[PDB]
């Protein structure tokens, strides 16, 4: 597992001595090939896992999120390549430190073969996200939406610590590999039902849950681009990685205590997905739309059943990809119009062609068209649930009808109708955001075509 | 700016505790969740009292 | 073909009628057919054998990987983890294995229900009873343990239904 | 050998070969309609031998060609059912786009993305020919989503016209109103009958309940425009008139009825979605007259 | 494990003679590496905090830094594992010289084990 | 031109070191867990004429 | 370029500040009318009119032409509910009781 | 790295669970035992606890 | 107005950031507010002295 992580930690002495021009070239290529090299993962077996030494392991739940998370890095920095321009060259380096070090410790904590480990490298990815938005964000609401995006998570997580220190003076071992070969069933009884709590919460904070997702569209809205990609493509599978990997030895206890949850999530979906029919701010609606997608993942992972963890793995991948995708197209339209409002910026098809087919093709992949590896996700987690129970696929259809009507609804606010008369600053799209579309859009229908390899360990 | 402030950002600084906000809070808060509630745990012991009694005929049921 | 075994594929002898031209009008069929013969088959063919003699000259074998048995998970101590391990191991390419059976007798019936046309219903009783089989067997081995499963949870399984099975035999033969 | 499955197989690949040269020099030409035209008129005169293979023996055929994934007990393949019904609509289809291309040629001569329009035509065929000629539920419902994500774009042809968007989005509306109920057939087949393969669904099914055949129901009312959901039918008009002439009039909107017609084997078998389909249809044709005998505009009379 | 009465203990010894039985660390010892990068820096910070040229201002003052630190930190592992050693030996010690408080188990085979099947539905 | 380009690229050369840095440090660390080697109830061989580990 | 005073605030008691937020909102005290004062977070916002934006004259040159807007008129509350894409209540030739009952 | 990733190994057994399967229904098509048992381990191997209630 | 306004603006918002954060600040309030007279310090610190030999015996 090294070979992947000693090249991200050379990222960093190779950024600082960097020329002053030459901070991005070197970044993004280096970048690529770290991706090409984790592209190696992939190749999993049958059999129990790819267990490298005592301290790191890979699995084919593990490697798409390892791949996915060593591919947004380039992205991320093609996408803050321009906002950063008028920016000294010890800030940039900065930046990119930061982005580094949050793509080394996400490597890091995908792997963690031990459960204290993993909570200390989950808990370390919270400080170059909280300096990324509260020092580079645009608007004086950022410092709030940190505090936010801070405690929350906090509140959730420490709780879990106390929980898995118990667990280690009973059990005696925190071990993925003896904790899954040993597990024993849980007796209905208060403190193994606030156990089941601690063990729960830390991570359905962090997907969000309904009930706890206010910090999401703030921390989204005010963070920079490469903020907000890395929020809403790979920080938000952290909790539903936590939930497939710790699930095993809260079993029988699910049964009963997953019942308020899936309430929460199934109307959840069907009230974001709503919220985000009136909505003037889009990047707002993006953020209610990663909401409602991570609820559906949320209820995959409460039923607890193969296809639901196959789904659930399916849905996080397509949607990191297309909710990043979603936030560079209105970070495209912002940076020439510096508004951030739907409704002001119109007709823009007419202008930027070429764009409004990136537009369309993420709103179609956002909607679940098939055979676009989203629909595999959703039908899967929905054939799950309605096996669950029948009454399940009233709400589905209901919230697949409003994602389909809120996705069609920002595609035809911003690029259809007559332009607006006195916005006159638009200027012909560059090549490096044609390139960051193509690239963040041909790994989605690349995959469609080989889905088994974003299916999970239950293939 | 004025709409979209007024829309966001006004909304919780002129919010008042008022009879007709907790109860309007209150339903759309927590009737939904507590009607689904009842219903899929009534939907989910009909099914488990039937595959008790055996009388269910699940034949071919094998991906779940 | 040779490429897969007919017994695990069965098919019928494939009786097909004889021509029976019962006009002197000459039908579009055969001579559309000896056209498409002409100009598609044959350099199809050709260009088939130039890749089959290509491959002929570079001949090269793989081979199946085969397995030994190992203790189950009956034979494992509480907390004996090596003997577990090997136990979950081979209980996993059984599963696996069984998937593949499923499968197998599935594409025989599927197999049936296209060919026999449209009496399906009777001439393809024999695969539907096989399938109802292999189907029951499977789902009282798997059907319930979910995701996290294990070869504890099917040993557990499997010994809750022969209680249950060992007390109605008695209360049977008590009664 | 059998030229039945090359010829039913070369005639929807052959309608693909103008959408990959639309990155071409010639999509940056004015020979593009008339390559697509001529493209299609192939397309129908070499689909027209498979159907008199049919005609002269009864020719049917299964091609499962490509693997796709495959979870646990259940095989999903890229797989071809060539009975009847598709051998006999493949050739109407593609007689009828043909004719349309060659008025639009004429149509829209006018219209500065004529090759884009010529392209979205193609598109829609050629996801109308997966619908028609799916085996599984899964490739189904891809051609069910193609058609009507093509329709929506073909509605809103002139974007910057309030109404045609409106149209579109009404259209999107109803459909997934439909595609509700198309899932839920979906689902519960995976459930109980293990598959979502055409022959394992037959043959699973002696006396098939009441919820997929009213899953289906409800997809074929939501994508025929029945009375349930039928303002989206009248409202397409918003498009040029090919678009009317081909999609919304006599290829797209039979899908929900071809899909009941696919699925005749276990409608036969239940007595009350029967009757709920009749009722559906008769009050559908009536209120539908009803409403046609009274207007003015001439293609709200048609549609 | 309050080890500070543990009996023949010398007081302000940091590492006993009975320590030198044990392998020393390797000079190649991935904790050394640590605490040598933690001395680089501390020299980094310092050229730092002076407003020098961070890399490139002091390389004897970098150099003693990181010197110093491989120095404490080979002595520290050396005490660290030293008593660790020392738990790990009272704790054997203590289950042999008591077999009343830890009794073998009975080797039990899960085939003759009854645990309670709960399904996932 | 050598010797004037190195000062400027020699930052290029990092991560593929720290790549085969990394490949010699997993094959390092796989030297340490070699206790089962050969002796898999699954893949107990008999060594062959000139072969000393199953796998390094 | 908008300063603190351009921006919505409470509910406005007194004539005076009545007054100043009608001035904000560009538009007559007379014509001005908050919403009630209720728990809702209105606040100081002007309440329009509820009719929709396809009812607005279509030969009038708006600045806006699709929207049917003008540059610095107040905004309705629900703009984005009525946007000639989305519900609309113009006027009918049949009374919407009569159609109610005929269609029910 | 697709071209990678399209022609990887098959570690996950996928044909050589296909292969083991037609051998062992070979095999019990021919003996006439009754496909796949129902019980995953052998009975004789379970030492059941006897209830005596 | 219920969805988006009434509970995901107003009431999630009230109950679980803004209600801590009033508590936290009115304890906060309480605690640090001492005038700074050693009079009232001793006096709570003789009351804290009693009470642990009343209490923790
Ligand atoms: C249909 C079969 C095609 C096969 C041929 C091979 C085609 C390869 C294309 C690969 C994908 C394209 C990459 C996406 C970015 C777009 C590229 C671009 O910049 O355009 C500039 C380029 C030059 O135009 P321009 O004049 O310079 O610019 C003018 C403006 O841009 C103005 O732009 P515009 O108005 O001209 O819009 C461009 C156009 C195209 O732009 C797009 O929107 C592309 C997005 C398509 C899908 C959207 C996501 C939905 C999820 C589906 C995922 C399936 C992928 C399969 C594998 C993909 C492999 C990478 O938009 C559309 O026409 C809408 C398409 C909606 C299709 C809905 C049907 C979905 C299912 C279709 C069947 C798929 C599986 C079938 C299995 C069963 C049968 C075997 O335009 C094109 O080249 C058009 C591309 C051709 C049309 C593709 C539409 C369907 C293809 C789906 C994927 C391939 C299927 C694989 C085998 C199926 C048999
Ligand atoms: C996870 C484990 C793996 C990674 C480990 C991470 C830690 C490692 C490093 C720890 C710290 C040691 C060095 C930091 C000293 C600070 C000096 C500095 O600022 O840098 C300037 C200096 C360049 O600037 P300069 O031209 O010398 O003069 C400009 C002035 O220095 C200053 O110019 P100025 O004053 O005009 O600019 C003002 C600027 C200057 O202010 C600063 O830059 C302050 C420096 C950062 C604070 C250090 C905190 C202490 C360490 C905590 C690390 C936390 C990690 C945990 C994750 C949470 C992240 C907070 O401040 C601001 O802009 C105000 C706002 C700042 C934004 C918010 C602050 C966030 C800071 C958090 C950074 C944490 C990571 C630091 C990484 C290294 C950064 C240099 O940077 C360097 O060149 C040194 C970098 C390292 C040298 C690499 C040499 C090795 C390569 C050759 C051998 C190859 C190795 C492999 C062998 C085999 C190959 C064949
Ligand atoms: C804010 C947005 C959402 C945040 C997250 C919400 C999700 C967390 C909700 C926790 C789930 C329920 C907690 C306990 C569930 C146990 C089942 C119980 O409710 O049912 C009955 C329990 O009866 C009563 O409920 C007893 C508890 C009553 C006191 C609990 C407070 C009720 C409302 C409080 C909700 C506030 C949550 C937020 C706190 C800040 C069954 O009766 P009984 O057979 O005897 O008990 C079985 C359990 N035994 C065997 C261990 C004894
Ligand atoms: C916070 C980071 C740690 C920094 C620590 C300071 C570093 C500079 C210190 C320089 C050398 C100090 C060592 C002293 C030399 C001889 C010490 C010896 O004589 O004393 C022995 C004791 O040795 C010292 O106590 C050990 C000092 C080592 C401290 C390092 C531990 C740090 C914890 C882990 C954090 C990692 C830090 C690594 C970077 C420095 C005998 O003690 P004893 O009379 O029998 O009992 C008294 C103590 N009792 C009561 C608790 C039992
Ligand atoms: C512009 C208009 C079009 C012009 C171009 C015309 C040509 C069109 C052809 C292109 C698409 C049409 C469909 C044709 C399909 C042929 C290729 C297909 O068959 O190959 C697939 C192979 O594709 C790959 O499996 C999928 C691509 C790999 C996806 C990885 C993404 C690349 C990494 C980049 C970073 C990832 C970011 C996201 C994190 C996860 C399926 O292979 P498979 O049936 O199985 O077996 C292969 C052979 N075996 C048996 C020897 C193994
Ligand atoms: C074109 C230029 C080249 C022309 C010369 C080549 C002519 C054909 C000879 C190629 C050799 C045959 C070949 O490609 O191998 C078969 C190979 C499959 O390999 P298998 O092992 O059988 O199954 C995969 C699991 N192991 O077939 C292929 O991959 C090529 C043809 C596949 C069909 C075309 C794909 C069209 C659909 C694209 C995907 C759409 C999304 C998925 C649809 C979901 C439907 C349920
Ligand atoms: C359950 C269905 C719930 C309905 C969802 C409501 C979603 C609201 C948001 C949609 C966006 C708003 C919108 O689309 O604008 C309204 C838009 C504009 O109206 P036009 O007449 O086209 O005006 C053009 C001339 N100026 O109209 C629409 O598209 C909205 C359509 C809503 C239809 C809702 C009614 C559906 C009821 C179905 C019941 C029948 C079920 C089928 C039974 C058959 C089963 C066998
Ligand atoms: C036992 C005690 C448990 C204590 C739990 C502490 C929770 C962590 C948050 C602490 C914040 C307390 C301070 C506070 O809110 O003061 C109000 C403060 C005043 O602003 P100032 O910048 O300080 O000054 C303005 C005047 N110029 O208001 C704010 O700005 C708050 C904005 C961020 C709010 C953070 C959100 C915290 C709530 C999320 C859930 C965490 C709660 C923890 C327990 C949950 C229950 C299980
Ligand atoms: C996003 C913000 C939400 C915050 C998370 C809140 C949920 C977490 C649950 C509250 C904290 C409990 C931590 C428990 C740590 C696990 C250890 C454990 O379970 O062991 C139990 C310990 O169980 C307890 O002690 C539980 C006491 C709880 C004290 C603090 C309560 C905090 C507030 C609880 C009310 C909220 C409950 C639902 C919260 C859901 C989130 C809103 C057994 O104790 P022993 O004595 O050792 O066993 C021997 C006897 N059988």
């Amino acid at each position: 597992m090294l070979k992947i992580i000693i090249p991200t930690t050379m990222l960093l002495p190779m950024t600082w001595m960097s020329k002053h021009n030459m901070i991005w070239i070197n970044a993004t290529v280096h970048s690529l090939l770290i991706s090409l090299i984790s592209l190696s993962l992939l190749n999993q077996l049958g059999e129990n896992s790819l267990n490298f030494s005592l301290t790191f392991f890979s699995d084919s739940l593990s490697a798409p999120l390892l791949v996915l998370t060593t591919w947004l890095l380039p992205l991320m920095l093609m996408a803050s390549q321009s906002h950063l321009s008028k920016e000294t060259t010890t800030r940039k380096k900065l930046y990119i430190t930061m982005l580094i070090l949050l793509q080394l410790f996400l490597i890091m904590t995908f792997t963690a073969t031990e459960l204290i480990l993993f909570y200390i490298l989950f808990e370390a990815t919270l400080v170059p996200t909280l300096i990324i938005i509260t020092r580079w964000g645009n608007q004086t609401e950022r410092l709030n939406a940190g505090l936010y995006f801070l405690f929350y998570t906090l509140a959730g997580s420490l709780p879990l610590l106390v929980a898995l220190v118990y667990i280690q003076n009973t059990t005696g071992s925190l071990n993925f590999l003896i904790i899954h070969y040993w597990s024993h069933p849980l007796s209905n009884s208060w403190s193994n039902i606030f156990m089941w709590l601690a063990c729960i919460m830390a991570f359905m904070v962090k997907m969000p849950l309904y009930g706890l997702h206010l910090w999401l569209p703030k921390a989204h809205v005010e963070a920079p681009i490469a903020g907000s990609m890395v929020l809403a493509a790979v920080l938000l599978k952290l909790g539903g990685y936590g939930m497939m990997r710790i699930t095993t030895i809260l079993n029988p206890l699910t049964n009963y205590m997953a019942y308020p949850f899936l309430m929460l999530s199934m109307w959840g979906m069907i009230m974001t997905s709503s919220i985000c029919l009136r909505q003037t701010d889009l990047k707002s609606l993006i953020a209610y739309s990663s909401v409602s997608h991570m609820a559906l993942v949320i209820v995959a992972i409460m039923i607890q059943t193969p296809w639901s963890f196959m789904g659930a793995t399916a849905l996080m991948i397509a949607h990191g990809l297309t909710s990043s995708m979603l936030f560079c197209l209105a970070n495209t339209n912002y940076e020439r119009v510096h508004s951030r409002t739907m409704i002001l910026a119109r007709g823009l098809q007419t202008l930027l062609p070429l764009m409004a087919t990136w537009w369309l093709v993420a709103s179609l992949t956002n909607l679940a068209l098939p055979p676009s590896i989203n629909l595999i996700g959703e039908l899967f987690i929905i054939t799950a649930s309605f096996s669950w129970s029948n009454i399940t696929i009233i709400l589905m259809g209901m919230n697949m009808m409003i994602t389909a009507l809120y996705s069609l609804y920002m595609l035809i606010t911003t690029q259809r109708g007559k332009y607006t008369h006195h916005i006159n600053n638009i200027k012909p799209s560059f090549t490096r955001e044609n390139a960051l579309m193509a690239l963040h859009i041909l790994p989605l229908l690349l995959l469609t075509l080989n889905p088994k390899m974003i299916l999970g360990p239950l293939y | 700016i004025r709409w979209t402030y007024a829309r966001s950002a006004n909304i919780y600084p002129n919010f008042r505790p008022t009879p007709k906000t907790s109860l309007l809070g209150a339903l759309f808060g927590i009737g939904p969740l507590f009607f689904w509630y009842y219903v899929f745990k009534t939907d989910r012991d009909k099914k488990e009292k039937l595959i008790q009694e055996g009388k269910l005929d699940q034949t071919f049921n094998i991906s779940y | 073909p040779d490429s897969w075994d007919k017994d695990v594929y069965p098919e019928p002898p494939r009786r097909t009628p004889a021509p029976a031209p019962q006009t002197s009008l000459p039908n579009p069929v055969t001579y559309l057919t000896k056209i498409f013969d002409l100009l598609v088959d044959r350099p199809v063919t050709l260009a088939r054998e130039f890749i089959e003699q290509q491959h002929a000259k570079n001949r090269y074998y793989y081979y199946h990987r085969e397995f030994r048995r190992v203790p189950d998970i009956t034979e494992c101590e509480e907390k004996d983890i090596l003997c577990m391990f090997e136990a979950e191991m081979q209980w996993r390419r059984d599963y696996k294995v069984d998937q593949e059976i499923v499968n197998i007798i599935q594409e025989r019936l599927k197999a049936c229900q296209q060919r026999e046309g449209e009496s399906y219903r009777q001439n393809c009783a024999k695969e539907l009873e096989q399938f109802t089989q292999v189907s029951k067997a499977f789902q009282d081995r798997y059907s319930d343990l979910g995701a996290h499963y294990s070869a504890r949870k099917c040993l557990a399984k499997q010994k809750q239904r022969m209680l249950a099975e060992r007390k109605a035999a008695k209360e049977a033969a008590a009664a | 050998m059998n030229p039945f499955a090359s010829l039913t197989l070369t005639t929807l690949t052959i309608l693909t070969i103008p959408i990959m040269m639309s990155n071409s020099n010639i999509y940056k030409t004015n020979l593009y309609p008339n390559y697509v035209k001529t493209t299609v008129s192939y397309a129908f005169t070499l689909s027209l031998v498979p159907l008199l293979m049919f005609m002269h023996t009864g020719q049917e055929m299964i091609i499962s060609n490509w693997h796709w994934m495959t979870l646990q007990t259940v095989e999903l393949s890229l797989s071809f059912k060539m009975d009847y019904f598709s051998v006999m609509f493949i050739p109407v289809a593609l007689f009828v786009t043909w004719s349309i291309m060659e008025f639009s040629m004429w149509y829209m001569h006018s219209d500065p993305f004529i090759n884009r329009f010529f392209k979205y035509l193609l598109l829609f065929l050629i996801t109308m020919m997966i619908l028609v000629t799916a085996n599984n539920l899964f490739q189904l419902f891809i051609g069910w989503e193609g058609v009507g994500i093509m329709s929506f774009l073909l509605i809103g042809w002139w974007h910057g016209r309030t109404d045609a968007n409106t149209a579109a989005l009404q259209a999107i509306l109803y459909n997934r109103i439909g595609d509700i109920g198309f899932v839920l057939s979906m689902a519960w087949f995976l459930t109980h009958s293990n598959a979502w393969d055409l022959q394992q669904i037959f043959m699973l099914n002696n006396e098939c309940p009441n919820m997929p055949l009213i899953g289906l129901l409800l997809a074929a009312a939501g994508k025929s425009a029945q009375f349930g959901l039928h303002p989206w039918l009248p409202s397409a008009m918003e498009g040029p008139t090919p678009v009317s002439a081909l999609l919304h009039s006599s290829t797209m909107v039979v899908a929900g009825v071809f899909l009941l017609i696919r699925f005749y084997p276990l409608m036969e078998t239940n007595k009350l979605v029967q009757t709920m389909t009749l009722c559906l249809g008769a009050i559908t044709t009536l209120f539908t007259a009803l409403c046609a005998i009274t207007q003015n505009d001439i293609k709200k009379i048609v549609a | 494990t309050m080890m500070s009465g543990r009996p023949g203990r010398v007081p302000l010894q940091f590492l006993p003679n009975e320590a030198r039985s044990l392998p020393p660390p390797k000079l190649t010892d991935p904790r050394l590496v640590y605490m040598g990068f933690l001395g680089y820096c501390s020299g980094l910070i310092d050229n730092a905090i002076r407003r020098r040229p961070v890399v490139s201002a002091g390389l004897h003052r970098q150099l003693l830094y990181v010197t110093s630190f491989v120095f404490f930190g080979y002595y520290l592992l050396k005490r660290q594992d030293y008593m660790y050693a020392l738990r790990d030996h009272d704790m054997f010690a203590y289950v042999k010289s008591h077999p009343e408080d830890f009794p073998e188990k009975d080797k039990k085979t899960y085939g003759e084990i009854l645990e309670e099947f709960h399904p996932v539905r | 031109n050598v010797l004037q380009i190195v000062r400027d690229h020699w930052v290029h050369i990092l991560v593929p070191v720290g790549f085969v840095f990394g490949c010699y440090l997993d094959r390092r660390s796989d030297e340490k867990l070699t206790a089962f080697r050969n002796k898999s109830l699954l893949f107990k061989r008999e060594l062959r004429p000139n072969e000393e580990v199953t796998w390094k | 370029h908008v300063t603190k005073d351009m921006f919505p605030g409470p509910y406005p008691k007194t004539p005076e500040e009545r007054a100043a937020a009608a001035k904000k909102y560009n538009m007559r005290v007379e014509d001005y009318e908050p919403y009630p004062d209720d728990g809702m977070g209105y606040g100081d916002y002007p309440k329009l009119p509820d009719r929709s934006q396809q009812e607005r004259d279509p030969w009038y040159d708006w600045d806006h032409p699709d929207l049917r807007l003008n540059w610095g008129e107040p905004i309705h509350w629900d703009l984005d509910m009525y946007i000639r894409n989305r519900v609309d209540t113009s006027p009918t030739p049949v009374s919407w009781n009569t159609m109610c009952k005929h269609l029910f | 790295g697709s071209t990678f990733v399209a022609y990887l190994p098959d570690y996950r057994m996928q044909e050589w669970a296909r292969r083991e399967a037609e051998r062992l229904v070979k095999y019990r098509e021919a003996n006439g035992l009754p496909l796949m048992e129902s019980n995953c381990f052998d009975p004789n191997k379970i030492q059941l606890p006897e209830d005596e209630d | 107005k219920s969805a988006s306004s009434l509970l995901d603006l107003i009431w999630l918002e009230t109950i679980l950031p803004k209600t801590t954060s009033f508590i936290q600040m009115k304890m906060s309030i309480m605690v640090s507010n001492q005038k700074g007279l050693i009079k009232l310090y001793f006096l709570s610190f003789l009351i804290t002295i009693m009470i642990s030999m009343t209490l923790f015996n």
